């Protein structure tokens, strides 16, 4: 259990969480680019 | 029908007409006569077409 009280002046765990909260972001907006445009083209396919 | 509707495109058509009969035999009846009844019309669309 060397853990925090030191060990932090270097790297690595540094960036984790941070990301954790900030990845959600990105992978939420991808998949809802994938799927709206295809959604809207069995949408215009009924409008017409 | 059912399984051939235009599954959401614009519903744009031809019309074919088919109506089998102007059938001649000793026996007309009324099923002959509801029939022949379009049949003379259809003639009439040739004349009016």
């Amino acid at each position: 259990k060397l853990y925090i009280k030191v060990k932090p002046l270097l790297t690595m765990a540094k960036v984790e969480d941070e990301l954790k909260a900030l990845e959600e972001k990105l992978k939420k907006a991808l998949e809802s680019l994938e799927k709206e445009e295809k959604v809207r083209k069995d949408i215009e396919v009924q409008n017409v | 029908n059912e399984t051939l509707d235009t599954k959401q495109k614009r519903q744009y058509f031809i019309g074919v007409l088919d109506i089998a009969g102007f059938e001649i035999f000793d026996y007309n009846g009324f099923e002959q006569l509801c029939i022949n009844f379009t049949n003379e019309k259809l003639q009439q669309f040739f004349n009016h077409h």
